[PDB]
C-alpha cells in the first residue's frame, strides 16, 4: 500500500536525525587506554580523576596482610619482605585512606570527566593476565596509551615465584607494546609511579641497585639534570630507570612515534592533577606534520 | 596432578571410533553437489525479472 | 607420573597409524574428472550507510530480508536490504562489541563483548519499545560469538577456553565444556541443531555435543590460530580459516583433512569464511581489503571482490543463496549478487 | 614562425592548464580548495582561448557588450582565487595555533565561500553594468570596436580590496605557525618547515606583487609603462591560476 511505504520512511526520517546529532559527541572526545603489569597503580590513577575532576573491604586487606607476615616465620619479617610477598598497603592500615585499599577487578572499568569544555574518555584494560592480549586490535583508534610501571619493585619477584624481577617484567611487556604491528601510529605516556617508597628503599642500606643490575656501578648521572628540591644518590638512580626505560624507543623509534617520560606518585593529589596530563595531551604534534610537511 | 589421568581417559574414547574410506566420502560430497547444483542463484545466474535485488 | 604420560603418548601414536589406512585416494583424484565453473563477476546491488565506526559483526534474517549489525560506537541497527530503510537503533551499555546475532523467530536479538555479559533484547513488545531482557553474566574473559537453537537456548563461547549453554528464562548454565588450552574465536552451530565445533586458539577444532556435553573428535592439522569456521549445507564437514594464509577442509566421517586453499602471492589473514546454498563456492574473507572466491572441489580462485578500503570482518549467506553481505572497518556495509 | 610559435605556446598553455584542474575537481578543507579549481576551470574555458586571439595583431571586433563581459569576467575570477588562500591561511591559523576548540569552531554549515564569491563579484560586474568609465585619448577608443584604464582611483580600490588586503592578514598569519614550530622542534632535542613555506608562498609573491605594482603605478603619474609590457605582465600572472601545489 501506498501509506505501507510512507511510513516506513516517515520511521528511516526519525532515525536519521538522532544519528547526525550523535556524530558530533563522538568527535569531539578524547580517548585515553592504561597499561601496565600486575600491582603498579592503574586503578588508583583512574580514581584520582573521579576525586579531582568530577568499609568492610578495607578491613578485609588488614586481615590478609597480618596472617601473611606470620606464615613466613613480627617486625623483624616485615622489614625483609623481599623474600615473601606481601600487600603494599600493609603499614598503612596496621597503624587517601579510601584511595590505599586495593580490589581486584575483572571487567572493563570506564569513566567519564570534563576538564574544559572537553569530554575525555579513560578506561582501565582489566583482566588476570594475557600472553596473547588478542583484543588489542580493537584499540586502533585511541588517542594515546598511558604506561605505569612501578619504579619501587627491583628486588621483588613476580607472583609465580623463582621468576624475573618486577621490574624486568615492565621491561619485556614495554617491548612487545612498542614493537606491535596494530599499534604502530600510537604514542605512549610513561608513568614512572611509586616514587616515595623508592626515596625510602635508596635511604636504607638494606639493598642495593648494583646488586640485581650490574651496568648501574659505571653510570654516570646525565648532566641536563633538574634535581626538583634532594640526595645526588637519591637523584641518580632515579634517572637511571627513566633512561633505561627510553633506549628501548629511540631505537626502533620512527617520525610517528614518540615517548614522553614522567616523575609522579599516584597517592597524592596534587601529582596526579590532570593540568600536565592535558597539556601532554594537547602538546601532540599530528596536527603540525599532517598538513604538509612542516 | 590427576589432570594427565584425566586427559588419558578421554583419548581412549576417541580412539575407538569407526572411520570409513574417504573415497566414500568424496563419492557423497560429488553426489550431494552434482544433485543440488541445480538450484544456487549465485553460481548459475538468475534473470533481472526474477532477481528481487534488480 | 612417567608412566600417566607414556600412555598419553603412546595412544597418540595409535590415532595417526589408525588414519593412514583409512586414506585409500585423495579428493584431488576423484574431483579432477569435473568442468570448472569459470570466472564469477558479481557487482554492488546497494550499499548499507549509517554506522560511525567498524563493524565487527552481522547476522542475516531467517526471512534473508533484515539483518543486524554491530559496531564499535554501541549501535544495533536493524536494515530493510530491499530498500534500505533502517527500522531500529538500539543503544548499547558499552561501546565494546564484538558479536551479534538474530533469532529464528525474529523476535530477539542478542549482543556481546568485551563486559564479559551477553544481552539479549526484545523486539516486538508493547508500545514499540525495545529494552533488555536478561544479563547473562556468568563468565570471565571477552566473548566471541552467540548463537540461538530457539527462543528460549542461546550458547556464548567465551575467551577463557570454556563454552556454555544458556538459558533465558533461568539466567544458569545448564551445560559447560572444557578442553581447550586457548582462547575460543568462533563456532556453528549444525543444521539440525544437535552438534557444533569450536576453532580455539591453539590450533585444534573439536566436535562438541549439546545433549551430552563431552567431547567427540578432535582435528589439529593446522599451524597457526583459527579465526573462522562453518558448516557444510550437508552437515557432515566443515571448512576452518586459519591465521596463515591457508584454509583446509576437513570431513567428521573419515576424521581427516580433506583438502587444503592457498596461493603464492596471498601472506595475509582470513577472518570470515562461508558456503553457498548448494556448497560448491568457498568464500572467505582477507586483510588485504577485498573477498576472494574458492572452488570447494577444484581448489583455485574464481573471481576477487575488491569494492571495500579497509579490511573485512564479517561475511554471510542469505538462506535462499541470493545475495551475499561483507562488513569492512570503513563504516560501511555492501550487498553482492 | 616567431609570431605563429608564440601562439602555440600559448594555446598549449590554456590546454593544459584546464587538464589538470579539472582532474582534482575530503574534508573541510577539501571543500575550501574546491572553489580553486572551480576558478581555474572558469579561467580556463573563458578567458584563456580569447586572451591569445586578442594578443593576435588582428582584432576580433566580435562586440561591445561581449568585450565588457569578457573584460568584467576578470576581476571576479582572479578576486575569487586570491581570496580564497587568505581563508585558507585562516584556516590552518586555527587549526594549528589552537588545539581545542577546531572542532567547535568549524562546522559543514559553503556559507563562507558564497560570501566571498558574491564580495568577489560585486567589484567586478557592477563597474561594466553602470559602463561610466573615466581624457581625449581614453575617448574615442569605444566609439569603435581593446584599451584598459581605470580613474577616480577605481584600480586602487580594486588592488586593495583584492590583492594589498589578502597579504597583510598572509603575513601575519603565517609568522605565527612558524615560530611556534620552531620552539616545537627544540622541545624534543631538549628547514623542511621554511621549505615548505617559501614554496607556499614565493609563486603567490612573485606571481601577483609586481603586476599589481605597475597597475597603481600607471594611473598615479604619466604614462612610464607601455601598454604591451602591461599585458605580459598579466599574461605571467594568469600562471597562478594553473600552478596552483596543493595535495
Ligand atoms: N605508597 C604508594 N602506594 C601506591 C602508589 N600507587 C599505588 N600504590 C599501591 O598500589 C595500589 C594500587 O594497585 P592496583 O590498583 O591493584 O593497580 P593495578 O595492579 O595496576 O590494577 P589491576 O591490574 O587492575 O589489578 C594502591 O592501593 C596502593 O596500595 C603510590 O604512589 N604510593
Ligand atoms: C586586463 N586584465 C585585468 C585588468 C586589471 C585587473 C585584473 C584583475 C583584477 C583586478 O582587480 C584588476 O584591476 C586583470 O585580470
Amino acid at each position: 500500500q501506498r501509506n505501507e511505504e510512507k511510513a516506513q520512511r516517515e520511521a528511516n526520517k526519525k532515525i536519521e536525525k538522532q544519528l547526525q546529532k550523535d556524530k558530533q559527541v563522538y568527535r569531539a572526545t578524547h580517548r585515553l587506554l592504561l597499561l601496565g603489569a600486575g600491582e603498579s597503580g592503574k586503578s588508583t590513577i583512574v580514581k584520582q580523576m573521579r576525586i579531582l575532576h568530577v568499609v568492610q573491604d578495607i578491613k578485609n586487606n588488614l586481615k590478609e596482610a597480618i596472617e601473611t607476615i606470620v606464615a613466613a616465620m613480627v617486625r623483624a619479617c616485615y622489614e625483609r619482605s623481599n623474600e615473601y610477598q606481601l600487600i603494599d598497603c600493609a603499614q598503612y592500615f596496621l597503624d587517601q585512606d579510601l584511595l590505599r585499599c586495593r580490589v581486584l577487578t575483572s571487567g572493563i572499568f570506564e569513566t567519564k570527566f570534563q576538564v574544559d569544555k572537553v569530554n575525555f574518555h579513560m578506561f582501565d584494560v582489566g583482566g588476570q593476565r594475557d600472553e596473547r592480549r588478542k583484543w588489542i586490535q580493537c584499540f586502533n583508534d585511541v588517542t594515546a596509551i598511558i604506561f605505569v610501571v612501578a619504579s619501587s619493585s627491583y628486588n621483588m619477584v613476580i607472583r609465580e615465584d623463582n621468576q624475573t624481577n618486577r621490574l624486568q617484567e615492565a621491561l619485556n611487556l614495554f617491548k612487545s607494546i612498542w614493537n606491535n604491528r596494530w599499534l604502530r601510529t600510537i604514542s605512549v605516556i610513561l608513568f614512572l609511579n611509586k616514587q616515595d617508597l623508592l626515596a625510602e628503599k635508596v635511604l636504607a642500606g638494606k639493598s642495593k641497585i648494583e646488586d640485581y643490575f650490574p651496568e648501574f656501578a659505571r653510570y654516570t648521572t646525565p648532566e641536563d639534570a633538574t634535581p626538583e628540591p634532594e640526595d645526588p644518590r637519591v637523584t641518580r638512580a632515579k634517572y637511571f630507570i627513566r633512561d633505561e626505560f627510553l633506549r628501548i624507543s629511540t631505537a626502533s623509534g620512527d617520525g610517528r612515534h614518540y615517548c614522553y617520560p614522567h616523575f609522579t606518585c599516584a597517592v597524592d593529589t596534587e601529582n596526579i592533577r590532570r593540568v600536565f596530563n592535558d597539556c601532554r595531551d594537547i602538546i601532540q604534534r599530528m596536527h603540525l606534520r599532517q598538513y604538509e610537511l612542516l | 596432578i590427576a589432570q594427565a589421568r584425566k586427559l588419558v581417559e578421554q583419548l581412549k574414547m576417541e580412539a575407538n571410533i569407526d572411520r570409513i574410506k574417504v573415497s566414500k566420502a568424496a563419492a557423497d560430497l560429488m553426489a550431494y553437489c552434482e544433485a543440488h547444483a541445480k538450484e544456487d542463484p549465485l553460481l548459475t545466474p538468475v534473470p533481472a525479472s526474477e532477481n528481487p535485488f534488480r | 607420573l612417567d608412566q600417566l604420560r607414556q600412555e598419553a603418548e603412546q595412544l597418540k601414536n595409535q590415532i595417526r597409524d589408525a588414519r593412514k589406512a583409512c586414506a585409500d585416494a585423495t579428493l584431488s583424484q576423484i574431483t579432477n574428472n569435473i568442468d570448472p565453473v569459470g570466472r564469477i563477476q558479481m557487482r554492488t546491488r546497494r550499499t548499507l550507510r549509517g554506522h560511525l565506526a567498524k563493524i565487527y559483526a552481522m547476522h542475516w534474517g531467517t526471512d534473508s530480508r533484515l539483518l543486524v549489525s554491530a559496531s564499535q560506537d554501541g549501535k544495533l541497527i536493524i536494515w530493510d536490504s530491499y530498500t534500505t530503510n533502517k527500522v531500529h537503533a538500539i543503544p548499547l551499555r558499552s561501546s565494546w562489541v564484538m558479536t551479534c546475532a538474530y533469532a529464528p523467530s525474529g523476535n530477539y536479538v542478542a549482543c556481546g563483548g568485551l563486559d564479559n555479559i551477553c544481552s539479549i533484547y526484545n523486539l516486538k513488545t508493547r508500545e514499540g519499545n525495545v529494552r533488555v531482557s536478561r544479563e547473562l553474566a556468568g563468565h570471565t574473559g571477552y566473548l566471541s560469538c552467540c548463537r540461538f537453537l530457539d527462543d528460549n537456548q542461546i550458547v556464548t563461547s567465551s575467551g577463557d577456553t570454556t563454552c556454555a549453554l544458556w538459558d533465558i528464562e533461568t539466567g544458569q548454565q545448564t551445560t559447560t565444556f572444557t578442553g581447550h588450552t586457548g582462547d575460543v574465536m568462533s563456532l556453528s552451530l549444525a543444521p539440525d541443531t544437535r552438534l557444533f565445533v569450536s576453532g580455539a586458539c591453539d590450533a585444534s577444532a573439536k566436535l562438541w555435543d549439546v545433549r551430552e556435553g563431552m567431547c567427540r573428535q578432535t582435528f589439529t592439522g593446522h599451524e597457526s590460530d583459527i579465526n573462522a569456521i562453518c558448516f557444510f549445507p550437508n552437515g557432515n564437514a566443515f571448512a576452518t580459516g586459519s591465521d596463515d594464509a591457508t584454509c583446509r577442509l576437513f570431513d567428521l566421517r573419515a576424521d581427516q583433512e580433506l583438502m587444503t586453499y592457498s596461493h603464492d602471492n596471498i601472506i595475509c589473514g582470513i577472518t570470515s569464511v562461508s558456503f553457498s546454498k548448494s556448497g560448491r563456492l568457498l568464500l572467505a574473507g582477507y586483510d588485504d581489503f577485498n573477498c576472494n572466491v574458492w572452488d570447494a572441489l577444484k581448489a583455485d580462485r574464481a573471481g576477487v571482490l575488491a569494492g571495500h578500503d579497509n579490511r573485512v570482518s564479517c561475511l554471510g549467506v542469505t538462506d535462499d543463496g541470493m545475495a551475499v553481505a561483507t562488513g569492512s572497518w570503513d563504516s560501511f556495509l555492501k550487498i553482492w549478487n | 614562425v616567431w609570431v605563429v610559435g608564440m601562439g602555440i605556446v600559448m594555446s598549449l598553455i590554456v590546454l593544459a592548464i584546464v587538464f589538470g584542474n579539472v582532474l582534482v575537481i575530503q574534508t573541510v578543507t577539501n571543500y575550501f580548495i574546491t572553489s580553486l579549481a572551480c576558478a581555474d576551470l572558469v579561467m580556463g574555458l573563458a578567458v584563456v582561448p580569447f586572451g591569445a586571439a586578442h594578443i593576435l595583431t588582428k582584432t576580433w571586433t566580435f562586440g561591445n557588450f561581449w568585450c565588457e563581459f569578457w573584460t568584467s569576467i576578470d576581476v571576479l575570477c582572479v578576486t575569487a582565487s586570491i581570496e580564497t588562500l587568505c581563508v585558507i591561511a585562516v584556516d590552518r591559523y586555527f587549526a594549528i595555533t589552537s588545539p581545542f576548540k577546531y572542532q567547535s569552531l568549524l562546522t559543514k554549515n559553503r556559507v563562507i565561500i558564497l560570501m566571498v564569491w558574491i564580495v568577489s563579484g560585486l567589484t567586478s560586474f557592477l563597474p561594466i553594468q553602470m559602463h561610466w568609465y573615466r581624457h581625449q585619448e581614453a575617448i574615442n577608443c569605444y566609439a569603435e570596436e581593446c584599451d584598459f584604464f581605470t580613474n577616480q582611483a577605481y584600480a586602487i580600490a580594486s588592488s586593495i580590496v583584492s590583492f594589498y588586503v589578502p597579504l597583510v592578514i598572509m603575513v601575519f598569519v603565517y609568522s605565527r605557525v612558524f615560530q611556534e614550530a620552531k620552539r616545537q622542534l627544540q622541545k624534543i632535542d631538549k628547514h623542511k618547515a621554511l621549505k615548505t613555506l617559501g614554496i607556499i608562498m614565493g609563486t603567490f609573491t612573485l606571481c601577483w606583487l609586481p603586476f599589481f605594482i605597475v597597475n597603481i603605478v600607471h594611473v598615479i603619474q604619466d604614462n612610464l609603462i607601455r601598454k604591451e609590457v602591461y599585458i605580459l605582465l598579466n599574461w605571467i600572472g594568469y600562471v597562478n591560476s594553473g600552478f596552483n601545489i596543493y595535495c
